[PDB]
């Protein structure tokens, strides 16, 4: 089972003859490519909706609204910035400082990712982005500790920078321009962050995706398969979400159940044929 | 309206430089921030040891100086302006023109 | 001196409202403006201000309406969001406080049992009017559903079963009117018929127990509520008639 | 633009970080050692002790020295460079090349 027609069919069949769902899945599977992820959430309005996010985007927002560049949309745009990846929460600006001075002379903006950025550092950073000393932005790392630390290396290798690990012999005070990651663009809003056209080698990317495929067969199903493939999608493919429309919650349960059924079934068709 | 320091004590006004300037060109700072330097307005008689004599205060007046801000220094405000009172023992160094 | 209006973050957003309204500037600790240093121009201006145990009041802003209306318009982008009406009450509250006004209706009653029911009817009427304003209105007395049902008489489906389903729905749209009539202890068949005999907004006035034009008699159903009621009814009843089995705990 | 420290105090710049190989046995590490050595920028007149007048410090300039840093040493930034200000008593011995 290959062509989007057939996929749409097994989708339609498993969905109890709802063609819309069948077409939606074939379409989604076409858009996010193989390895791309497809999930389904309860929809706000009565009509079915397919959302698609291509490339590397994670769900965290700018820590201060003052970071905003190019408003409106309350968005922050950084053209060819440097990405900074830190394993630890950032309290003081002292430990922070040298690399930032190195980038200000560099001519380029800077993006920050860590456990969190505490007050003293945010304040200093905001005032500096305001005075027009440096264009900078900061967002939290994507997940819970093991999840986020795991995704930091993904984002790192994607952008070709190196994560600063207090738990190895890199301390944040000593940091180099080469420790930084690079990207074509980054866009941040109150909700989501996006890394556009990272400069990391295609070699490294397929290396880490391959390294994640060994994690794919891991004995723990459901979410582990779900959230891991998710990471893969962010590096190579893209992510899609299908929102199920219904008038009432019981109809929502029925339709959404049929939808996940159709989803698993189409995936099954792709894998094992029909 | 002019206050004269006695013995080892000197009175200087800090220059408000908006701290750092860290550590190079050019950054601002939020916490751990305050003027560490200032110009000397007036000077006391001198130290008294053994009563060999009162050996004055190696720090002349209208000098630009670097100092340490301890508990020893206290700030008082004369007409229209706040200034600080400290002992030469608290003074670290002097900048030359 | 008074505390700022809301809970912390929303309120922090509301401080900017007060600021731009009075032509003053908010002192934001998290920026390179310091709490100690501020000038007479940093202050906002007002015609008069009045404070009591309950509320604080500004009798007017001295700031130009260009910037202000700029902010009333720009808050509208914040009006639509995942928070539905939770944000809308205090946000439209904000917009109103800057531009419009706030209103409160006190419902009178003799006793608590009258009070509750009366206020319930009042809140009902409020929702109903908002719906009317928003989506418009159609002729009341359940004459709407029956009127559209008459237009759908030629609608048919894929197979005979679906045909019967359609006919079932169209029959069920007569229900509201027949029930209204029935609560008067009068023939629903007769009134529903003599209404189906009529055209346009011709319907039955249940209070006067006589026929006539509904819109002219000022009997109005907000389109939103008729639309929603029908949609929601069909949603659950549709699923409910597909039941071939039921599983539950033991008695 | 040379700043002169007064009395027993001298001003020194911190020396390098990490760890040597020391014959090859030693390699970079988490355990940190922070500037136990430095090069002296400038020196004062001397100490004054109970009519023992001005005793010229035994430490020349551009000497490489080891010191123990307490609160007695203070960190200040001159010419956008980080430097330390300390008393000669706080200075330990001096190494020869
Ligand atoms: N005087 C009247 N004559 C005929 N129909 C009326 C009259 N008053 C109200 N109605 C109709 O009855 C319905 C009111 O139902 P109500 O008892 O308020 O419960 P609900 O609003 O929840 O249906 C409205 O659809 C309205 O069109």
């Amino acid at each position: 089972c290959s062509d989007s027609k057939a996929i749409a069919q097994v989708g339609t069949i498993s969905a109890n003859s709802d063609e819309t769902v069948g077409k939606l899945i074939a379409e989604a599977m076409d858009k996010v490519g193989k390895e791309g992820v497809i999930t389904v959430e309860d929809g706000t309005g009565l009509q079915d909706e397919l959302d698609v996010v291509e490339g590397m985007q994670f769900d965290r927002g700018y820590l201060s609204p003052y970071f905003i560049n190019k408003p409106e949309t309350g968005a922050v745009e950084l053209e060819s910035p440097f990405i900074l990846l830190a394993d630890k929460k950032i309290s003081n600006i002292r430990e922070m400082l040298p690399v930032l001075e190195a980038v200000a002379k560099a001519g380029k903006p800077l993006l920050i990712i860590a456990e969190d950025v505490e007050g003293e550092a945010l304040a200093t950073l905001v005032v500096n982005t305001m005075r027009g000393i440096v264009k900078v932005a900061a967002v939290k790392a994507p997940g819970f500790g093991d999840r986020r630390k795991a995704m930091l290396q993904d984002i790192a290798t994607l952008t070709g920078g190196t994560v600063i690990s207090e738990e190895i012999g890199m301390e944040l005070e000593k940091a180099t321009l080469e420790d930084l990651g690079q990207a074509k663009r980054v866009v941040i809003n109150k909700d989501t962050t996006t890394i556009i056209d990272g400069v990391g080698e295609e070699a490294a990317i397929q290396g880490r995706v391959a390294q994640i495929r060994q994690q794919i067969e891991e004995a723990t199903s459901d979410y582990d398969r779900e959230k891991l493939q998710e990471r893969v999608a962010k590096l190579a493919g893209g992510v899609a979400v299908i929102k199920v429309g219904a008038a009432t919650e019981v109809e929502m349960k029925e339709k959404k159940a049929r939808v996940e059924d159709a989803l698993h079934a189409t995936r099954a068709a792709v894998e094992e044929g029909v | 309206m002019n206050i004269r320091p006695l013995h080892d004590r000197v009175i200087v006004k800090r220059k408000e430089v908006e701290t750092k300037s860290a550590g190079g060109i050019v950054l601002t700072g939020s916490a751990a921030a305050k003027s560490t330097r200032g110009e000397v307005l007036a000077v006391g008689n001198g130290r008294i040891l053994e009563n060999g004599e009162v050996k004055p205060l190696d720090v002349k007046v209208g000098d630009i100086v670097i100092f340490n801000d301890g508990y020893g220094v206290k700030s008082e405000k004369i007409d229209n302006e706040e200034v600080l009172i400290m002992s030469e023992s608290d003074i670290l160094a002097i900048v030359e023109a | 001196a008074v505390k700022a209006p809301g809970f912390g973050d929303r309120r922090k957003a509301m401080l900017q409202d007060i600021a731009t309204l009075t032509g003053g500037t908010v002192i934001s600790e998290e920026i390179g403006m310091e709490l100690e240093k501020a000038t007479l121009e940093d202050l906002g201006q007002a015609k008069r201000v009045v404070i009591n145990k309950d509320t604080t009041t500004i009798i007017d802003g001295v700031g130009e309406e260009a910037a202000i209306q700029g902010r009333v318009a720009q808050i509208r982008q914040q009006i639509e969001e995942a928070t539905s009406d939770y944000d809308r009450e205090k946000l439209q509250e904000r917009v109103a406080k800057l531009a419009g006004g706030v209103a409160v209706i006190k419902v009178g009653a003799a006793t608590e049992v009258e009070m509750k029911e009366k206020k319930a009817r009042v809140e009902d009427a409020l929702h109903a009017t908002r719906a009317a304003v928003e989506e418009g209105v159609v002729a009341g007395g359940g004459v709407a559903l029956i009127r559209v049902a008459s237009k759908l008489a030629d609608l048919r489906g894929q197979n005979e079963d679906q045909n019967v389903g359609i006919k079932v729905a169209l029959r069920a749209m007569e229900a509201p009117l027949r029930q209204i009539v029935l609560n008067c202890g009068e023939e629903p068949s007769v009134v529903a018929n003599t209404v189906k005999g009529g055209d346009g907004n011709y319907g039955y006035n249940a209070a006067t127990e006589e026929y006539g034009n509904m819109i002219d008699m000022g009997i109005l159903d907000p389109t939103k509520v008729t639309r929603s009621a029908l949609q929601y009814a069909a949603s659950v009843a549709g699923l409910m008639i597909t039941t071939e089995c039921m599983v539950t705990d033991l008695p």
